[PDB]
């Protein structure tokens, strides 16, 4: 819904990021939106993406930190 | 002897108001002939202000 | 939801939902504390070099031992908790002396370096089934300076989490931050011994609190002919000096 | 230019604050209903109220330094009187925005106790939460707010629609916490040569108010012997009095 | 807080806490000191006598002696005394007969430490309330030596030591007043070096004090409290100023 | 008792008093330490200067085992009585 | 109000008191009356039999019970923690005491072969 | 956006059924990096990607090999991939030695779906935070899975993991009828997954050093392709 | 103004220092925070064990500064009513500043600002808030002026958040029950005026720490100077000092109840 008015490309599976998120309020789930319509903004494009949407839902909970430690 | 928690301290704050009066700059300086005694049963307990 | 880190903190097998658990990221930040060390390589000689926190003029410096020995081919440094050191190289050097029964080598200094890995995950399953002996995952980072004939001089990062790297030129602990940036800007891959013996004095000079002498600090080089000697005071002097010979032209 | 260094977290602050009212025909054109509400949280002595104090310097329109002591008097319904009036004189005017500060005394949790003399505190904050997310008297207004206990703040005015984004203050690092000294330093007098990079690494986790202290204590201890410029040890000789051995790391 | 319980955990800066508030306990307890010149190694011990019902002849004495060649010193409290040196003593027993050559003190003090580090380790299990001083010669050679325990796990060797109540007091005197490139070279000036450094925190009392020494061919002494009043008084003659 | 001298003579029956009165060794409590400004009150009014036509406390429960014996200063009670129980 | 320091039995209190045994001691208080006392030629044992229902059998459970022939006994509170407790103290008396000594035992030392399995369960919790 | 008990150990529930710290532990994959997979009905391949600490610093073993006809390919925490691998280097070893035969693959995965099964029932113990494929040709054709902490794992035609993943997703479910069909030609199923990982990206460009490359096939045994030995997909 | 001065205690010589380079030279000798260039203190806190004169501190420098001052209690500023105190801490902070130079002086304020928790009451969130508008005061979004704060207190740790942070107090002093050397200067200016003449030898009559303040030493100078009174003797002897030395002692907790750590 909230993303009508906006671009989006053709690439994207709604379903996953119902599936990635938990115990949310669908004003969140509005919220990740522009998150997402902004940070294409600063990552200098136009368009939106997959991706840039899931960078908003971490803007959301604050997780704010890559944490590159020692994984893989 | 100062207790650190919450419903406590609405008497510490009746009992850290006294302190200044028999040693504050005004009760040290005005403090000459007013005079005190107190009582107890016990003095294991109290602070070791008083 | 704030309160993500404030508690899934103290238990080691607690995820957090960011995924992490931060039991072990704290381990990472002991050797933090504890006094520097650097390891550069060469295709003509590895060399160490550390300072030593001179805390009072009456102790007897060459006992407290951030350098050390492990086999004749092999030698350690280590910018963390101490008393949990000595826990870990009397088993590191056992591997390679073992190893010199089963099969008659001097053995390689990686795997050397993938025991000790094996070893501070005990507070877990290991690799072949083992159950548990601790539960305080302790900071002991290492360097591994070695020689080994399949791929010469070597240096390793061995952490408290199993995961290392062959760095070629790192500095770890207190002096790391400000150092391992200046290292990062003049390691070339055709340098010298000697041409790393002054560096490692020089970088160390600017990073350390107290001025540089031959009492704050000292270093060591192994080498496939003579092996790994920790070198002596009036030879480190030799150094010093020759570096300010150097500066003022 | 004279905040401390903390270079990414401001890029969240204004994007809030000014580009909605300077660039919105990157925000409308693209699709992008920009949000209009912030939310500061970090530790002390960490720069919350100074990024604060400085938009207001780069307004390009007007701003509030609301007083949260007049919000609480003691009659009842007063308060939020003057919430609703903080409101209609705002959207009177054009893009105004706010700040808050120290929003955990009104904005705290709520509960039930048949004496609850917290009660009537309740009653002004939701003359604010219903205005700010029901029927739209908003136009361009936007929000500050600021903390030190986020945590207990009720939840409904950390929603979107009222907060869309927040922010944390986290403590400094290495790098960023150099760009701290070369602000409060300038006005000083020093020899050239000291090297912060042993002042930074000396420094373990600490904040902009702490570093301040320090570069000025490492003043103070000439002032006590009557020199005239400074050196690099009395700012050593400073740490050790701000922070304030061990064996077992050596 | 929250991290300052157990051993197991560490905080997110990287201590762990528990061993150091053992180490506030030691400060609670009397002093010692230990000093080395070239023919010396000395040992010092301020104790009480506060007490008049108590019986004398097995005054409190700090000191316990782990073979012939060592001895030992501690603090903190007593209770876990008794017990490293009843584990120590057994396990330089148990390496002569496993090697018939005594021990390195370098090996000893690698297990008074040793079982210091396994009660560091568990939950479930309290480290110890005590810091030690090792003083005594290896069998065959000269060279005087001095390591100290800590419930760290950690031990260092040093020249001049004291630790105990006051030690702040004591280390910097002991730093003018030593020089390691030139040591005491009689075991006279040791204990006259090690006497005036209890003489700051001691009310200048002289029956609470006990020193033992020790050298080589598997020597060891304790001294005559009428030894120590002549090596008492005669300073104090020397502060006549 | 600022009303029970004023209409005096008079006195006073309490149907229960060992819910808060019984001894303590001590108060790792903030509410329970209130039960003692309670009582030292209580206790402190008819001992400190005072009417004497009250004969106010008639102290009554279910048990007398239990109360503080500083309560049983002699001054303050001193006629036991007790009842039948079956 | 609570104490916390009687929800575990290891813990001391500033008074030296431990937690949960003050409350046992409260359990039995609660429990029926029994009794024994002495003579110069023998001892009796009593108690009473509080019948729940009518229909339970008074009589298929003796709150008294032989632990030797000369000796009995008789509780006052719980019931399992005592057929559960003599199931394991008469055979003591034919473990510890009379297979090495041929004969059945005192009635002091019968006692201190309850008392620590009334023991071993105050010291672990 | 409070507190929530119930998350603080794999033996309790929710008040729904949802065991949290399996849900925390498959968030973890999305702060690893990238790896992918394919399958034919003659070869198997699977691609990966390396990250760094510093540009002096090597970079992380991504693959490691556990037979002459398996491997795996794991995105997560590693010290509990070191594991695994050797517990199936072991049944794996275990088997030619007692009846000689070759393992099937999907008789090593229903090993790993009871071993990360343990650790989440009972008290102590971590749900493995770590996602992990399979590779291999035995006589059944050629197999690919796909493993989580969970348990549970599939059979599929190929996939990835980890975090920025789904542009390849997207990609694979494209082609489905293509890169299966391709039999007895490696080098152009190879410069599939090559093509795929590049889908999901930020601006890395693909160096050599980054990448690391397993196969097999009808004959090829696991052997991995990484170094200047790499070059020719580029 | 208040009698008491420097040199009616001679007890240390830093703590009145690090303190009086705050408070006391920038209204004499500013040029020495211009030259160096820097933007001085302005505030400070000083705790410790009790009896060793901290309320004195304040005396003393109330006594020579040349501008006004202030003084109170924390438990002062909360009255019932709700919001009649967050708006008088407003007012005090008003009227400093308009009467510039200024000094103010907070005593025990572990009163009201000594830590906070969510407190589902009624009571204790109007002790925060009045906490809250204090430290907006100190340092907020605008500027207080030339305020210069001392706050006093007993036990830190056991309080204090954030209002211990520089920004509002830029140091701490730390006060301790003394040590043998400040003593020997402590009862020579409280018996400076007694006869005494005979016999003391004071130089061994403190000899430890033996824990005891500077305020056990005004008791026993006065017990000791009516001691002899009540013999109907004027001047002075030991007897009579160590008469009281033994009683205030006596009092003492038993503090090695332990003797446990031989
Ligand atoms: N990043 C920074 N750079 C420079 N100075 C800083 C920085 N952060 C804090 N300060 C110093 O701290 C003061 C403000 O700190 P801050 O804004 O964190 O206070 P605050 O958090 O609002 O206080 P409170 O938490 O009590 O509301 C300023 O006067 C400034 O001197
Ligand atoms: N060096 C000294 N010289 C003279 N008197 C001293 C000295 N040190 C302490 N005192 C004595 O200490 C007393 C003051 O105690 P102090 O002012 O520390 O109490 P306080 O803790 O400030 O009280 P409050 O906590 O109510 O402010 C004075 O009577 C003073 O005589």
């Amino acid at each position: 819904i909230h993303s009508r008015k906006m671009t989006t490309d053709d690439d994207i599976n709604w379903q996953e990021l119902a599936r990635s998120t938990d115990e949310f309020n669908g004003a969140q789930l509005k919220a990740v939106t522009v998150e997402a319509g902004m940070i294409a903004l600063r990552n200098g494009q136009s368009s939106v993406k997959h991706e840039d949407f899931v960078e908003g839902i971490s803007e959301v909970q604050a997780r704010k930190s890559k944490s590159v430690s020692f994984y893989a | 002897s100062t207790r650190v928690e919450g419903s406590g301290g609405g008497d510490s704050e009746v009992q850290r108001t006294m302190l200044e009066l028999l040693n504050q700059l005004d009760g040290f300086e005005t403090s000459k002939n007013i005079k005190i005694i107190m009582a107890t049963n016990r003095l294991d307990i109290l602070d070791p202000a008083l | 939801m704030f309160l993500t880190r404030s508690e899934y903190d103290r238990g080691v097998s607690t995820f957090s939902p960011e995924g992490r658990l931060f039991q072990v990221e704290y381990s990472l930040e002991a050797i933090k504390l504890g006094s520097t060390a650097i390891g550069i390589a060469t295709k003509e000689g590895v060399v160490l070099g550390v300072e030593k926190r001179a805390t009072s003029p009456l102790l007897e410096s060459d006992s407290i031992e951030k350098i050390v020995e492990i086999d004749r081919h092999i030698g350690c440094a280590m910018s963390g908790l101490t008393a949990d050191a000595r826990s870990m190289i009397e088993h590191a050097r056992t591997a390679a002396v073992t190893h010199n029964l089963y099969y008659d080598e001097d053995i390689n200094v990686e795997s050397l370096t993938q025991s000790v890995c094996d070893l501070a995950l005990r507070f877990g399953e290991g690799a072949s089934g083992e159950e548990r002996l601790m539960s305080r995952p302790f900071g002991v980072a290492l360097l591994i300076a070695g020689h080994d004939a399949d791929d010469g001089y070597q240096l390793f990062h061995a952490e408290p989490s199993g995961t290392f790297y062959r760095y070629n030129a790192k500095a770890i602990g207190s002096g790391s931050e400000g150092a391992q940036a200046e290292l990062l800007n003049e390691w070339h891959s055709s340098l010298t011994l000697k041409e790393a013996e002054l560096l490692v004095l020089k970088i160390l000079k600017q990073v350390m609190e107290e001025k540089l002498d031959e009492n704050n600090a000292q270093l060591s080089c192994i080498t496939k002919q003579d092996g790994f000697k920790i070198y002596d005071n009036e030879k480190t002097a030799e150094l010093i000096k020759e570096l300010k010979e150097k500066e003022a032209a | 230019s004279d905040v401390g260094g903390c270079k990414d977290q401001i890029e969240k602050l204004r994007e809030v604050v000014e580009l909605p009212l300077l660039s919105p025909e990157r925000f409308a054109t693209l699709g992008i209903d920009p949000p209009k509400g912030i939310l500061l949280y970090g530790p002390p002595g960490t720069g919350k109220t100074l990024c604060a104090r400085a938009v207001a310097n780069r307004t390009d329109a007007t701003f509030i330094r609301v007083i949260g002591s007049e919000l609480v008097q003691k009659y009842v319904g007063e308060g939020a009187r003057m919430v609703r009036e903080l409101f209609e004189m705002a959207r009177t005017k054009k893009a105004c925005i706010i700040f808050f500060d120290e929003i955990d005394a009104v904005g705290g949790a709520r509960f039930d106790d048949g004496a609850g003399g917290d009660n009537e505190v309740q009653r002004t904050m939701l003359e604010l939460i219903t205005q700010l997310d029901g029927f739209d008297p908003r136009g361009n207004i936007k929000v500050m707010f600021a903390t030190n206990r986020p945590n207990t703040l009720d939840p409904a005015l950390l929603r979107p629609g009222r907060i869309d984004r927040k922010v944390e203050f986290s403590l400094p690092d290495l790098e960023g916490r150099a760009n701290i000294f070369r602000i409060h330093s300038k006005s000083m007098s020093v020899e050239r040569g000291i090297r912060w990079e042993l002042i930074s690494r000396l420094c373990p986790n600490s904040t902009g108010a702490e570093l301040r202290s320090v570069c000025t204590e490492a003043g103070m201890f000439a002032i006590r012997a009557r020199r005239k410029v400074a050196t690099e040890k009395d700012f050593l000789k400073a740490v050790d009095k701000v922070i304030s051995r061990y064996m077992q790391y050596n | 807080s929250g991290y300052d319980r157990a051993l197991s955990i560490f905080s997110p800066d990287g201590h762990i806490f528990q061993v150091e508030y053992a180490l506030e306990a030691v400060k609670r307890g009397t002093c010692a000191v230990g000093v080395k010149g070239k023919n010396c190694v000395v040992l010092g011990c301020e104790r009480r006598s506060t007490l008049k019902l108590q019986d004398t002849r097995i005054t409190p004495s700090k000191v316990s002696k782990i073979d012939s060649h060592v001895v030992l010193s501690f603090s903190g409290l007593n209770a876990d005394s008794r017990i490293l040196i009843e584990k120590a003593r057994v396990e330089a027993q148990s390496h002569r007969l496993t090697l018939e050559d005594p021990v390195t003190v370098e090996y000893l003090t690698r297990y008074v430490a040793g079982v210091q580090q396994r009660y560091t380790q568990s939950g479930g299990v309290r480290p110890f309330g005590v810091s030690t001083l090792i003083a005594g010669f290896d069998p065959r050679d000269d060279e005087p030596k001095l390591y100290q325990t800590e419930p760290s796990g950690i031990y260092s060797s040093w020249s001049a030591q004291t630790i105990g109540r006051n030690s702040k007091t004591v280390r910097e005197f002991l730093e003018k007043n030593y020089d390691r490139k030139e040591p005491p070279a009689t075991v006279e000036e040791c204990v006259k070096l090690t006497v005036r450094s209890l003489l700051e925190v001691v009310q200048t009392g002289a029956k609470n004090i006990e020193i033992t020494v020790v050298k080589p061919d598997s020597d060891i002494v304790a001294l005559s409290s009428e030894e120590i009043n002549q090596y008492v008084t005669q300073i104090e003659q020397e502060k006549q100023e | 008792f600022r009303l029970a001298r004023e209409n005096a003579p008079s006195i006073i029956f309490i149907d229960e008093v060992d819910s808060i009165a019984t001894k303590r060794f001590d108060a790792q409590t903030g509410s329970d330490r209130e039960v003692q400004r309670i009582l030292i009150e209580l206790l402190t009014q008819m001992d400190g200067f005072d009417q004497s036509t009250n004969v106010k406390v008639i102290m009554a429960t279910n048990r007398a085992d239990t109360l503080d014996p500083a309560l049983l200063r002699p001054g303050r009670l001193d006629r036991k009585i007790e009842f039948p129980s079956l | 109000m609570t104490d916390r320091y009687s929800f575990s039995l290891t813990t001391f209190s500033p008074s030296g008191k431990l937690g949960q045994i003050d409350y046992a001691l409260t359990a039995v208080k609660q429990g029926v009356t029994s009794l024994g006392i002495k003579a110069t030629n023998g001892v009796v044992i009593a108690t009473e039999k509080k019948s729940s229902s009518p229909l339970a059998m008074s009589e298929t459970l003796s709150k008294v019970s032989l632990l030797t022939p000369d000796i009995g006994a008789v509780y006052s509170g719980m019931g399992p923690d005592y057929r559960v407790l003599v199931d394991k103290s008469r055979k003591v008396a034919h473990t510890s005491y009379k297979r090495i000594y041929g004969e059945y035992p005192p009635t002091k030392l019968l006692v201190s072969e309850v008392a620590k399995i009334m023991q071993e369960a105050t010291q672990s919790g | 956006m409070f507190r929530n008990n119930y998350d603080g150990d794999t033996v309790t529930f929710s008040p729904t059924g949802r065991l949290f710290q399996v849900e925390y532990a498959l968030e973890a994959i999305k702060q690893g990096s990238v790896t992918v997979g394919l399958r034919s009905n003659t070869h198997a391949v699977l691609v990966a990607l390396k990250r760094n600490a510093d540009e002096l610093s090597s970079y992380q073993k991504k693959i490691i090999k556990c037979d002459e006809h398996m491997g795996l390919s794991l995105a997560g925490l590693a010290p509990d991939a070191r594991v695994l691998s050797n517990y199936l280097r072991q049944q794996c070893n275990y088997s030619s030695l007692v009846f000689n035969r070759k393992l099937a693959v999907e008789r090593a995965g229903h090993l790993l779906c009871d071993k990360a099964q343990k650790n989440t029932q009972s008290y102590g113990g971590r749900p493995y935070g770590v996602g992990l494929l399979i590779i291999g040709y035995d006589k059944s054709g050629a197999h690919l899975l796909e493993f989580q902490p969970s348990g549970n794992v599939t059979e599929l035609y190929g996939t990835a993991i980890g975090a920025r993943s789904q542009g390849a997703k997207t990609y694979l479910e494209r082609t489905l009828d293509t890169f299966i069909k391709i039999d007895g030609n490696p080098d152009e199923l190879i410069k599939a997954g090559v093509e795929a990982i590049s889908q999901s990206l930020r601006d890395e460009s693909l160096t050599v050093d980054n990448l690391s490359i397993a196969i097999v096939g009808k004959d090829t045994p696991f052997t991995i392709y990484d170094g200047e030995a790499v070059a020719k997909y580029i | 103004s208040p009698t008491e001065s420097y040199s009616d205690i001679g007890g240390l010589e830093s703590q009145i220092q690090e303190i009086k380079e705050s408070v006391e030279l920038p209204l004499t000798h500013p040029e020495l925070y211009e030259e160096m260039g820097i933007k001085p203190p302005k505030g400070v806190i000083l705790y410790g064990a009790p009896g060793t004169g901290k309320t004195l501190l304040a005396k003393a420098v109330a006594n020579q500064t040349s501008a006004t001052f202030l003084r109170i209690v924390g438990s002062e500023l909360i009255q019932k009513y709700l919001g009649d105190g967050p708006r008088l801490c407003r007012q005090i902070f008003k009227v400093a500043g308009e009467n510039a130079p200024s000094i103010v002086f907070i005593d025990e304020i572990d009163a009201i600002g000594t830590k906070r928790y969510d407190s589902n009451s009624g009571g204790e969130r109007e002790i925060q808030r009045t906490m809250l508008e204090l430290l907006n005061q100190l340092d907020g979004f605008d500027d207080r002026g030339d305020v210069k704060v001392i706050m006093a207190t007993n036990k830190i740790e056991t309080l204090d958040p954030a209002l211990i942070r520089p920004g509002r107090i830029d140091r701490k002093i730390l006060f301790e029950n003394p040590d043998l050397s400040t003593k020997k200067k402590i009862l020579g200016i409280h018996t400076s005026k007694m006869n005494l003449s005979e016999d003391v030898n004071l130089e061994t009559l403190v000899t430890t720490k033996d824990d005891l303040s500077g305020a056990d030493i005004q008791a026993m100078c006065t017990e000791a100077g009516l001691l002899a009174l009540r013999e109907r003797r004027m001047q002075v002897t030991a007897e009579d000092f160590k008469q009281a030395k033994e009683r205030v002692m006596k009092n003492k907790v038993e503090e090695n109840l332990e003797g446990l750590y031989l």
